[PDB]
This record gives C-alpha cells, sequence and structure tokens, in this order.
RNA sequence: UUUGCUCCACACAAUAUAGAUGGAUACGAAUAAGGCGUCCUUGUGGCGUCGCUGAACCAUAGCAGGCUAGCAACGGUGCACUUGGCGGAAAGGCCUUGGGUGCUUGCUGGCGAAUUGCAAUGUCAUUUUGCGUGGGGAUAAAUCAUUUGUAUACGACUUAGA
RNA sequence: GCAGUCAAGCGUUCAUAGCGACAUUGCUUUUUGAUUCUUCGAUGUCGGCUCUUCCUAUCAUACCGAAGCAGAAUUCGGUAA
RNA sequence: AGAACUGGCGAUGCGGGAUGAACCGAACGUAGAGUUAAGGUGCCGGAAUACACGCUCAUCAGACACCACAAAAGGUGUUAGUUCAUCUAGACAGCCGGACGGUGGCCAUGGAAGUCGGAAUCCGCUAAGGAGUGUGUAACAACUCACCGGCCGAAUGAACUA
RNA sequence: GGCCAGCAUCAGUUUUGGUGGCAGGAUAAAUCCAUAGGAAUGUAGCUUGCCUCGGUAAGUAUUAUAGCCUGUG
C-alpha cells in the first residue's frame, strides 16, 4: 500500500520473489529490489552454475552480439527471471518494467527506507531444513560478476552506520516506552484500554 | 568453567499441551491433547471451550506454551475435570497472547462514535506523554 | 476414491424354485456412496462365488460407523495389491481413530509408496491390534512409547499479506 | 521413516568446558582452544548435568540421523584434541634415494621441505597449518610427528604431505616411495 | 545577434500524466533461533518478557477545514531563517543549535455554513514548455571553405591557419 | 556402423589385466536399402580447391585410474573437442 | 503398403493439446446474462504460492493421453514390503586366544603334505577345527579363514519384491 | 419533446448469504450416566538398592491419593 515497496531480496528463493514482483509489476506497484546479491537459488551451487553455464552456451552462431545477453550481476540475474514472467514485449510489460529497479546492496536513496519481505518467498519458510541452496552473490562472481568486494565493502560501511542509526532509535524508543508506561495508569489511558487502545 | 549450552525451549506435543484451533468450527477455542497419533497428527478435546472430541492434524492448531497433568487418552469428563482443576482458561486469559487477541476483538467491534473518542483520548494522552518526554 | 465410509453389503444370489432362501453373503466394503459399495461387493462376489449381479440381488446395505471414533487405535491391514509387473500381499499397520481413516491412510500410502491406484487394491482385511507388543512395524511402535513427547521445529507460518516488515521467525 | 527423536551423548571430561551458542562450539581444554561451526547439520544440543551434552534430531530421516552421530564425532574429536592432543607419525620409505625433509621459512610460513624424492631435482614444499607442530622424531629412523589440538588439521597435514610423495609414471605396486601415515593417536600417554 | 543567453521570484497561458488522494514507518544476524528490558563477574553470561503477523505504529475532529474569546502548559507542529556536524554506491539526504512568527482539537466558549436543491472526480496533485513583469549572473564555440598525411573509397580521422 | 548385459571358454593357474562363445538389450543416421511426403511453369546434378563453425564414438597434447604396469615400450579405461 | 466396423478431416469454424487437417471438448444466425465441457488456477495468464497423506535431490532431476522416444542389466541411494533365519540360555559387528591328532588320508605328478587337479566328504580331543576359506613353498615349513572362545551388551542377518 | 442518470415497487433469469421446521440410519455411531469384567505405555500404596534437596531404578499392587479398555444397559 506504499507508493514504492523496497524488498531486502537477502534468503528469497529468486524465482518466488520474481513471481511476487511480476505480479506487483502488472498490478500498478512500483518495486524496489535490493540486496540482490544475498538472493537464494535453491539446488546446490555447482547445479546452478552448471545451469549457468548451460546458459551461457546459448548465442547466435553467426554474431554473438545478437545473440541472449548473459548478464552476470545478481541484480541482472533476477531481472532475468522477472523478465521472463512479465510480457515484456508489450507497452504494458514495458511499462511494468519500468516500475521496477533491482540493486546490489542498498544505494543511498534506499538506504534510509524501510525494506520489507515477501514470506511467501523466503528461503527459510520455504525451502525444507537440510535442502541445499545457493548464493546469488557467489554465483554471479563464479560466472563472472566483478563486484562482490566492493558491494560488500560498501554494505559493511553502510550496516556500520546502520547500527549507529539503530542505537540512537533503540535508545529513543526506550524512552518513549517509558514515558507511554507512565500515564497508563491514567484515567484516559483506562479509557483507551477499555476502547481497546 | 562450566559448559554453556543454549536451552532452545520448544512447546512440546503431549499429552496436556494446550492448543488454540485456527481454522475450522473451533477457530479460536482451546483444546488438549488427548493422545498423540503420528507425527502430523493429535486427538484433541476441548469440552470447556466447547471443540468436539477429535483427531486434527498439528497444522490446524497452534500450541500454546500453556500445559496441564492429564492421563494418556483421557476421556471427555476427565479432561474437562483436569481443566478446570488447572484452571487452563485463566491462565490463558492472563497471557499477553489472549490479551492481544482480544484487543483485536475490541478494536474490530469499535463502531465509529467509538473511533472519534478513540481518536481523541489518544489526542489527549499524547500531549501529556509528549510533555513528559520533553521534560526527560 | 473420495473420504471413505465402511458398509456392509449382503447379497442373496436370487432365489429359484429349486433353491429358496439362498446363503445370504456379506462383505464389509470400503467406499464413497453406496454405489460404488455395492460395485465392489458384486466385484469381490464374482471374484468368490458362481453370481453376477444379473443372477444376484443385495439384500441389504448399511454404513459402519466406528464404536469407538475418538479412540486412538493401531490397526494392521492386509492388503494384496498389483504392481506393474506382479501381484503381492502386504502388511501394513496405521494409527488412527476409525477404520475408514486408517484405510484412507492406506490407500493415500499405497499410492504414494508403490503408485498402487484404487483399482489395483484389495482391502483383505483390516483389524485392531488390541495389544501392543503386537504392533511389529517401528514407523507405529515409536509412538507407543510412554510419556511420548516431540516438538515441532521450524515452524512455518503462513502470511496473509503479500509483503512482511519482519523479517519472520520459525520459533515453535 | 522420519524417527521422531535421536539422541547422542557427548562426555565432557572435568576440565573441559563446552560453550554452545546457536550452532557454534567452542571447546576450552588444558590444551587450548578449538572452534566448531555445526550450523549446516539442524541438531539441537542441551547440557544436562555439567559432564553430559546431548545432541538431538527430531523427526530426522536416515541421512540426518546418521549427520546425527557424525556430530557426535566430531564434538568428541573436539574434547579429545583439547584434553590429550592428536598426533600422526608418519615413516619415509624408499627403496635407493633417500627423502630429505625439513622445516624451512619463507616469510614466516614453516613449510615442510621434501628434497631427494625419487631423486626428483624438484623440491615439494607443505606449508604447516596453524596449530600444527612438525617433530623429526629421533630413535626411530625416518620419522616426521605432526601434534596439535585439531584431529582435522593434523591428519590434513599429514595427508598433504603424503599426497606431495605420490609417484608418477610407474607401477606403485614397485615403486613404494613415499611419506606415509604409520601411526595415528593422542599426544598424552594412555590417557 | 534585428536586445540575445542564463538563474531566481511571481503572474498568466498552454502541456500532458502506465495513473497521489493521511505517512515507502531505515539495525544487523539467526531461523534446530532471536527482539527487547534489566543485572552483573561483560559473556556463546544470569533473569524477566514478547512473538503465534502491519489485525501494527504514527497520524487523524474544525468554511478541503472559516472568524473570534479564554483556561491549562512551555509541550507538539508549519514556515522563512539560522548554528554546527555527518553522508560519494546513484552522496542531493540525515541529524542538530538559536531566535522569530503562524497554528494547535490538551480543555472550555460565541459566531458562520443552507439553495451544488436526493448523487454526479464535482476539479485541491505533478510534468514539461511558452510568455510577461522584477532582481542576480556570464560575454563562446563548432561546422563549411583552406591546409596537413601519422588518415582515407566517399564520409570519417588526424594536423595547421588572425 | 557403434555400445552394452550374461558368462561356456581363452588367458600356464585365474570367466571378467586384456579378451570372450551360445544368446540377448540397445544406440546412431557419416553405409546401403525400404518408402514416395516435399520439389518436374526447374532447390544447378560427382570430386577436388577454399573457408568457417559444430559434434565426439579421443589419433595426438593436459591430468588421471587399471594391467598378465620392474624399467622402456605398450594396452584398457576416465574427465576432457 | 493393403483390408473390416465405426467415428472424423476433406467440407469445420470455436475452447483445450504452446505450436498442428484428423486428438480431447464442442459443432457455429446477431446479442445479453448465468453455468459448464475438455483443459487448467506461481508469473507470463483468467483462476487457491489451496487443503491433505506420502515419495524424490539428480555434477544429463522431473513435470500430463494422441506426442513428439528409450531397453536389457545394475546401485547398503532412499522408501515400503515378502519369506526364511540368529538373539539376554548373550544376535551381528569390533579387539585379542586357539584353530589340534589320526594325517604327508588315497590317487594322478619329476615334486602336490588341506589348498594346480580326481574320488572319498570320516571321526578321537572335543566350547571347536574343513582331509579344508585364502596367502605363501619347487615340495616343505609358515601366516589365514571356516569353528569355538575372552571383553561390550539388544536387536541383527540373508535372499527376494517394486 | 430529446440525451445521460439516481431511487422505490415489481416481473423474467440467475448468483451469493442469514435463518426456521421436519425425515432417516445401529430411530446415527459417539460424548455422558450406570454397571460388570480386564491389562498397561501400571495410578496410589507396599518391597528392595541408592543418594546432592529428595527422588530414582527394578518388582508387587488392577483404582486406591490418576486414569484407560471391552461388554451390557
Ligand atoms: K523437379
Ligand atoms: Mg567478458
Ligand atoms: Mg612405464
Ligand atoms: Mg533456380
Ligand atoms: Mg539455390
Ligand atoms: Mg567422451
Ligand atoms: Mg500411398
Ligand atoms: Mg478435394
Ligand atoms: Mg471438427
Ligand atoms: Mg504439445
Ligand atoms: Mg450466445
Ligand atoms: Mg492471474
Ligand atoms: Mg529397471
Ligand atoms: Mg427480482
Amino acid at each position: 500500500v506504499e507508493p514504492v515497496v523496497v524488498i531486502d531480496g537477502k534468503g528469497h528463493l529468486v524465482g518466488r520473489l520474481a513471481s511476487v514482483v511480476a505480479k506487483q509489476l502488472l498490478n500498478g506497484q512500483k518495486i524496489v529490489v535490493v540486496r540482490a546479491e544475498e538472493l537464494n537459488i535453491s539446488g546446490e551451487f555447482f547445479r546452478n552454475k552448471l545451469k549457468y553455464h548451460d546458459f551461457l552456451r546459448k548465442a547466435t552462431a553467426f554474431n554473438k552480439t545478437r545473440g541472449p545477453f548473459h548478464f552476470r550481476a545478481p541484480s541482472r540475474i533476477f531481472y532475468k527471471a522477472l523478465r521472463g514472467m512479465v510480457s515484456h514485449k508489450t507497452a504494458r510489460g514495458k511499462a511494468a518494467l519500468e516500475r521496477l529497479k533491482v540493486f546490489e546492496g542498498i544505494p543511498p536513496p534506499y538506504d534510509k527506507k524501510k525494506r520489507v519481505v515477501v514470506p511467501q518467498a523466503l528461503r527459510v519458510l520455504r525451502l525444507k531444513p537440510g535442502r541445499k541452496y545457493t548464493t546469488l552473490g557467489k554465483l554471479s562472481t563464479s560466472v563472472g560478476w566483478k563486484y562482490e568486494d566492493v558491494v560488500a565493502k560498501l554494505e559493511a560501511k553502510r550496516k556500520v552506520s546502520s547500527a549507529e542509526y539503530y542505537a540512537k532509535k533503540r535508545a529513543f524508543t526506550k524512552k518513549v516506552a517509558s514515558a507511554n508506561a507512565t500515564a497508563a495508569e491514567s484515567d484516559v489511558a483506562k479509557q483507551l484500554a477499555a476502547l481497546g487502545y | 568453567t562450566d559448559s554453556i549450552v543454549k536451552a532452545s525451549n520448544w512447546r512440546l506435543v503431549e499429552v496436556g499441551r494446550v492448543v488454540l484451533i485456527k481454522k475450522g468450527q473451533s477457530a479460536g477455542k482451546l483444546a488438549a491433547i488427548v493422545e498423540i497419533i503420528d507425527q502430523k497428527k493429535v486427538l484433541i478435546d476441548g469440552p470447556k471451550a466447547g471443540v468436539p472430541r477429535q483427531a486434527i492434524n498439528l497444522g490446524q492448531v497452534v500450541l500454546t506454551p500453556l500445559t496441564f497433568a492429564l492421563p494418556r487418552g483421557a476421556r471427555t469428563a476427565t479432561v474437562s475435570k483436569k481443566w478446570a482443576a488447572a484452571a487452563v482458561c485463566e491462565k490463558w486469559a492472563a497471557s499477553s497472547w489472549a490479551k492481544k487477541i482480544a484487543q483485536r476483538e475490541r478494536r474490530a467491534a469499535l463502531t465509529d462514535f467509538e473511533r472519534f473518542q478513540v481518536m481523541v483520548l489518544r489526542k489527549q494522552k499524547r500531549y501529556t506523554v509528549k510533555k513528559a518526554l520533553a521534560k526527560a | 476414491m473420495a473420504h471413505f465410509k465402511e458398509y456392509q453389503v449382503i447379497g442373496r444370489r436370487l432365489p429359484t424354485e429349486s433353491v429358496p432362501e439362498p446363503k445370504l453373503f456379506r462383505m464389509r466394503i470400503f467406499a464413497s456412496n453406496e454405489v460404488i459399495a455395492k460395485s465392489r461387493y458384486w466385484y469381490f462376489l464374482q471374484k468368490l462365488h458362481k453370481v453376477k449381479k444379473a443372477s444376484g440381488e443385495i439384500v441389504s446395505i448399511n454404513q459402519i460407523n466406528e464404536a469407538h471414533p475418538t479412540k486412538v487405535k493401531n490397526f494392521g491391514v492386509w492388503v494384496r495389491y498389483d504392481s506393474r509387473s506382479g501381484t503381492h500381499n502386504m502388511y501394513k499397520e496405521i494409527r488412527d481413530v476409525s477404520r475408514v481413516a486408517a484405510v484412507e491412510t492406506l490407500y493415500q500410502d499405497m499410492a504414494a509408496r508403490h503408485r498402487a491406484r484404487f483399482r489395483s487394491i484389495h482391502i483383505l482385511k483390516v483389524a485392531e491390534i488390541e495389544k501392543t507388543a503386537d504392533v511389529k512395524r517401528q514407523y507405529v511402535k515409536q509412538f507407543l512409547t510412554k510419556d511420548l513427547k516431540f516438538p515441532l521445529p521450524h515452524r512455518v507460518q503462513k502470511s496473509t499479506k503479500t509483503f512482511s516488515y519482519k523479517r519472520p521467525s520459525t520459533f515453535y | 521413516m522420519k524417527y521422531i527423536q535421536t539422541e547422542q551423548q557427548i562426555e565432557v571430561p572435568e576440565g573441559v568446558t563446552v560453550s554452545i551458542k546457536s550452532r557454534i562450539v567452542k571447546v576450552v581444554g588444558p590444551r587450548g582452544t578449538l572452534t566448531k561451526n555445526l550450523k549446516h547439520i539442524d541438531v539441537t544440543f542441551t547440557k544436562v548435568n555439567n559432564q553430559l551434552i546431548k545432541v538431538a534430531v527430531h523427526n530426522g530421516g536416515r541421512k540426518h540421523v546418521a549427520a546425527l552421530r557424525t556430530v557426535k564425532s566430531l564434538v568428541d574429536n573436539m574434547i579429545t584434541g583439547v584434553t590429550k592432543g592428536y598426533k600422526y607419525k608418519m615413516r619415509y620409505v624408499y627403496a635407493h634415494f633417500p627423502i630429505n625433509v625439513n622445516i624451512v621459512e619463507k616469510d614466516g610460513a614453516k613449510f615442510i621441505e621434501v628434497r631427494n624424492f625419487l631423486g626428483d631435482k624438484k623440491i615439494r614444499n607443505v606449508p604447516v597449518r596453524d596449530g600444527v607442530t612438525i617433530e623429526f622424531s629421533t630413535n626411530v629412523k625416518d620419522e616426521i610427528v605432526l601434534s596439535g589440538n585439531s584431529v582435522e588439521d593434523v591428519s590434513q597435514n599429514a595427508a598433504d604431505l603424503q599426497q606431495i610423495c605420490r609417484v608418477r609414471n610407474k607401477d606403485i605396486r614397485k615403486f613404494l616411495d613415499g611419506i606415509y601415515v604409520s601411526h595415528k593417536g593422542f599426544i598424552t600417554e594412555d590417557l
């Protein structure tokens, strides 16, 4: 119900996440996916690497610049799934795709915004315990993605800053919860509780 | 010097374990595990809340942290007697979980005039709370 | 074929002037309705005795309810089923509160583990194992231990909404 | 079959403390500290009486309950490593060319040098994993001894030394030259 | 440059909208574990509590929100300012200081609303551009033609020329 | 044309190092047939030259496993175009 | 390539089988509403990321008839069964002890003693030992196993089925 | 007069809810109550051995300081 929904893609079962995102985009919801390098694919890393190499060998024989483009970045892999599940050759599908942004890490605009998850796409909720799974960042690096390390560095920096922010917010929330704990034996609070608040 | 191992306390499927039905004719009532049929199936009894003695899928109920002493296979009369003796209903109504359920039911039951009153009272309380926060 | 009911079916091998009052054969059939119950009765009667539906009649069909449908029992089920290459007799054990529930579990399990469809299965016998230590299957034995307790790790709650704001937990 | 409960016991001697967070085990004993990550097995640890740790698998299949005993063995080997230690004795075997094994330093890294293996002019270098101590044993001819807390690191170092000395392009039934693990036991005697 | 160009402010015009109609409301990690509070011997520590969904939290009353009179309290919030710091992954945002001024529904009053007629999105947003009025700011190049041959089918390239 | 399964035998002994009868299961479409579906208001009919790419049932090169592998040489096999 | 009965395509659109003359469903004037068929309901894509019991992890997984392929033979992979066995009067596995005498049993052979080969398939001591399960010897000698024991203490083994 | 609509009461078709009264079955089977008989995944009691509060492990004990099963009504 937000104008823009930011999904933290960590551990999110790329195909199921893409299905959710395709339906949202076609229904008219603006979606921004962050941390695509932390997306998960069910199955062994070797299985998914072999699948990506099968994808890689497909190319237009007489001109490789015409053939299917093999994007290595995790955001672009997720985008490939999403585009394959969106009717992208039509104007409606094109508009749906403009309604979407996918990022590795969490760039400035969205690091200070709320991140949501999709429970029907979460790996811990969907996969049976013990089932092996792949990480999109590792798969992308194995198939040629060049920016795993810089993304990791910037993510560590962002996490440090966000930890400071959350420590400040937690202190302020403790103060506010203390203030609301007082005046809870007040008459106004009693009427609110009688009304369910 | 002493070994430390995190307990990771789970609620246990066991005779006497109190469960809350989330789907079916009961849909929000408490029952007790009479016994365990399979890893996914239990025979339960809800005589105090009106839940008929029935074999139910464990996926149809939520285990509660409440347990009372009950012999395995106890019939409905015994289950009701032990339930009353252990005062399961009071123990459940004291929990924040049941308190949250009742609060959401009351909020759903509010009328438009009561929502307006809630707004007014919330503003009144917010004034004092913000004043205390600024004083702090 | 569906959620099962048990029926007693009694058939006659229709009387003639030479032989009035024939021998009134009865069976217990697990079927989802009376039409299927009578069809199965005539199928097995054609397997057993020299009679067909045209030369016989159903004397009575009565639904048999579980005597104690809220008592947990262990059932020994003897079945005969057709695999892809032969016919085999099997014995299995099912814990449930009724014969119909045990038979539904039996059909589900046979379909799941041997790809045996309903048409390929004969229920030779269903009988409650009255005494523990007459249960000879471990997958039922392990539920007969004293003070049986077990947790349910990795609880997966279903979300009503597409998006969650909490990064949920699987505690139970 | 999905056995309801499967359980294994881990005896803790007096001098050992086992700190088990979610699945990160830290075993501390007289000989040092060992650490192991077991978040890939989905087991449950529980301390019973400060001398006994139970490890359990609930509703587990055959492979899961096998991994349960694997976990018990791993933690037992951790405790053994911090109490008694682990030592592997390897023999140098050769028909004609004496194998020259030494310890050398390359930017402070403690390699094991193998020279003259089957007369090779190549010099074989096996890095010494941290925590593993190399001693060339007197009173026995051509013996190297690897000692340490972690049986994993000790045995992997011994295996690297053995595999670096594999014979190529020859009938290895006749050319038995190499460095082979002759004994695997504990650093402390008869404990 | 037949008073050009640009920035700001306002006014007036067109121009459309992949589609506002209270708020995209910021830890990280794990899930066979965690969040929070508290305490200490500061830890893979003790204790208590929570989850079982956002069904939340904040906001939210007033001619689409008018004009006025007070009470209580020095709070909340808008604005133009202003102090200082932080933010480069796409920073273009976050935090903060001080004062001014407006509103405050925290509480109690007085006046207004009608006739859009029994509903009609009943017009309140943002997106570019044009033009006018005021104020600030700046005062070039490129191409052709000529020339070069490190270039060259032609284009192109690479050189030179007040 | 290529590849399996069984294993009577060969292999001094030893069925399976390497082979392997009598049988039997297949695969391939670089053989030749079978057919006649397309083309007879026309798809230029052999081979070579040239050039690119693809396949692997791998001749060589890389790393390996097995041997009736002492070495040398060789043979069988694996990943591998 | 040729017959039989029927239904079809030709001559036929429509929904489904992605696609397709023949398959499934259904046959068609122009429209509205409702319900369906076959087929489907993660997204493309209308419609349950429905419910429920199980099974499967594939370094070539599999994923709906016509239909767009796969076999014999195999696998302590995993699952469920059948039958026969051993077992608290101690099952199997694990470590250690014994593993004799008659006897180099008889014969073929240059030599063959349990063990390249044929027949005889015996007992005394016996908890127990085969005229022999293997390694080894030119033949010996010597290790080795069937067999029985010492220790631990509850389930285990074999052949099959799919 | 024409164009576009709103409501009410109806009619035809249909879709989706709330609710009442009957019938049948083993005149449902159950639950419940009463009663008789039992064993156990054996409750109280009792016996033996232990010891860090106080329980435990093995026996006996069929309702007792839990219950359960089957039959009958
Ligand atoms: K032609
Ligand atoms: Mg490249
Ligand atoms: Mg050689
Ligand atoms: Mg031509
Ligand atoms: Mg041509
Ligand atoms: Mg090959
Ligand atoms: Mg023809
Ligand atoms: Mg014709
Ligand atoms: Mg037709
Ligand atoms: Mg098709
Ligand atoms: Mg019509
Ligand atoms: Mg849809
Ligand atoms: Mg087969
Ligand atoms: Mg009507």
